[PDB]
């Protein structure tokens, strides 16, 4: 039963860098 | 020493909050939240939280710990890293200290700081476990395991007490 | 509830088909001046039209304040409303023409919705250990978390205390917050650490945050002006980054709605500055309000105009007329009273306030509806009788009275 945790975990380390680039995004292009 | 055990298991109970439970203690001149009797009665007082504490909190005595909620966290590091969530996720409560109510909710926020959120972690407190081992061993006799592997006499005079360490 | 001076103010009573009722949220009276700010709050709530001017034309004591005040209920908190005082422009260290573009700027705002996630802190991760790498963990009431963070937040953290039970609010823009003294430290129960002790911070790690702010320019200007704008570098540069957050789909702009009280009271430079900067296409609307009638401009000493307004600024405004009232209505209005007051009254008073009300004016009446009800609650008497303002009314003398003896 850990799988799909392990890949919900993935999940969020892999969405977590998304919202930084968002938020490098929101800081340096205005 | 018979009667005192009776007030502890009828009266004694674990409370949610320390601190909190002390501020409300004081000026209890007219709440009946505290004071009950038994048979000496012989009124008590606001101690009946303050035992079951000592077993979340040895610090009034001064023998070893300050509570119970810390060293399994600060315990069960093990090859399980890959194992860890095969560790924490599965703890059982048996014995006879947890006889008292208020004790699963407190033992799962105790261990709830200091473990992830993310992990679906399980406290579970049966309604049996006054002999538990006893039940467990009452459930193995009967699920025809305990003749495949017999350690008797038969070899105890073959074998000079090098017979109850390779099989149990 | 702490009542104020007028709290009949709930509405302005507007119906879908365009017609004005008889009493609606105690507003009686001026049913063709109700068209005609039903027309001008129609004209705000259509967001098209910017760079418009209302005068309230009539006698000293109709109550326009009243209607401006109904005006701002109906729009409510979504328009920004910012009356200013006839007596607020005569500054003594900043010119009267900033003083008026700072209030054109106060009227203009936006609300661009947004988000940001808060981090809160664990109690003890202070990790240096690469500087570029900290590794800073998290132990809230729900559970712990970890977190590498870039150098700087660590460079705001060792500026502070950073010891064992502390609070670390980290904001997206790397704005640190932090206290001393949390969770526990009561180690041998020795003296005061002196710190603030505070209970467990009940919450989760991630939460996502949604608030809607309005957002004045004005405050925007003195937060960029510190680390007399320019109008050649400062106020384009804001025009320009807002039309980029309203190009990129950011901020949304709502227009600017002013309400200018003793109008004529004010400089000919604030007029020739006011019907200059009004004729922009950025301006807000600004309802003007005129006190008296036919005086002399200030700074003019022979110049006779109208309502003191100059014939330059008297151009290009709507004029709405409030006229007086009938007094078989005035019984009704201290009835609009009674019920914000609380305190039923009886019949035959309010016949005689009423006389009083028609026998002046009807703010003379206003005034002594609270010692009759004072004195009504001091001798013990559940209503108003007709001794009490009879008393009341022989007791406290109006100008009338005071000029006469």
């Amino acid at each position: 039963r850990l799988e799909r945790i392990f890949q919900l975990s993935e999940a969020h380390g892999a969405l977590a860098p998304v919202y930084g680039t968002e938020v490098l995004d929101f800081c340096t292009l205005p | 020493t018979h009667v005192i055990n009776q007030v502890k298991e009828d009266v004694c109970y674990v409370s949610q909050d320390f601190y909190r439970d002390m501020d409300i203690a004081k000026l209890k001149g007219e709440e009946n939240t505290v004071m009950i009797d038994y048979v000496l009665i012989l009124r008590l007082a606001n101690e009946r939280f303050a035992v079951p504490e000592i077993l979340f909190n040895p610090s009034d005595i001064g023998i070893q710990e300050m509570g119970i909620p810390e060293a399994i966290v600060y315990s069960i590091q093990n090859l399980p890293e890959e194992m860890q969530p095969h560790f924490f996720k599965n703890i059982v409560l048996t014995g006879g200290n947890s006889l008292f109510p208020g004790f699963r909710d407190r033992v799962y926020s105790e261990v709830r700081c200091l473990t992830p959120t993310d992990y679906d972690v399980s406290v579970v407190l049966p309604e049996n476990p006054i002999t538990y081992a006893w039940e467990g061993g009452k459930l193995i006799s009967e699920n025809d395991d305990f003749e495949d592997m017999v350690v008797t006499r038969e070899d105890y005079e073959e074998n000079g007490h090098s017979v109850c360490e390779e099989k149990f | 509830q702490r009542i104020a001076s007028h709290s009949h103010v709930k509405g302005l009573g507007l119906d879908e088909s365009g017609l004005a009722k008889q009493a609606a949220s105690g507003l009686v009276g001026q049913e063709n001046a109700r068209e005609a700010c039903g027309v001008i709050v129609e004209l705000i709530k259509s967001k098209k039209m910017a760079g418009r001017a209302v005068l309230l034309a009539g006698p000293p004591g109709t109550g326009k304040t009243a209607l401006a005040l109904a005006i701002a209920q109906e729009l409510g908190s979504k328009v920004p409303f910012c009356p200013m005082v006839g007596s607020e422009v005569y500054s003594t260290e900043i010119k009267k023409t900033e003083v008026l573009m700072e209030n054109f700027r106060r009227a203009i705002g936006l609300r661009i919705k947004e988000t940001k996630e808060v981090y809160e802190g664990e109690v003890t991760e202070l990790t240096p250990c690469e500087i570029s790498h900290v590794i800073i963990g998290l132990k809230t009431a729900k559970g712990t978390k970890q977190l590498k963070l870039d150098p700087s937040i660590f460079e705001s953290l060792q500026k502070e205390r950073v010891e064992a039970g502390d609070v670390i609010y980290i904001e997206a823009n790397s704005g640190a917050v932090k206290r001393q003294g949390r969770c526990d430290t009561y180690a041998t129960e020795f003296d005061l650490e002196a710190e603030e002790y505070v209970p467990l911070p009940k919450g989760d790690v991630h939460k996502k945050k949604e608030i809607i702010q309005d957002v004045t320019l004005h405050d925007l200007d003195v937060a960029n002006a510190r680390p007399t704008e320019i109008t050649d570098k400062l106020r384009g540069e804001i025009n320009k980054v807002v039309n980029k957050y309203i190009d990129q789909g950011i901020a949304e702009l709502v227009p600017g709605v002013l309400f200018v009280d003793e109008v004529h009271m004010l400089d000919i430079e604030c007029f020739t500055y006011l019907h200059r900067a009004l004729e922009s296409s950025i301006a807000p609307i600004v309802i003007f309000a005129s006190n008296r009638g036919n005086c002399v401009i200030r700074g003019t000493e022979d110049i006779t105009s109208p309502h003191g307004i100059p014939l330059d600024l008297l151009d290009r405004v709507m004029i709405i007329r409030t006229m007086l009232y009938t007094p078989q209505e005035m019984k009704q209005i201290i009835k609009i009273r009674a019920q914000t007051e609380g305190i039923n009254i009886s019949e035959e008073a309010l016949n005689h306030l009423g006389e009083i009300g028609t026998k002046t004016t009807l703010r003379y009446s206003v005034q002594l509806l609270t010692p009759a009800n004072l004195l009504a609650k001091i001798n013990g008497k559940d209503s108003i009788e007709k001794e009490h303002v009879e008393e009341i009314s022989e007791l406290f003398y109006d100008a009338k009275s005071s000029a006469k003896i």
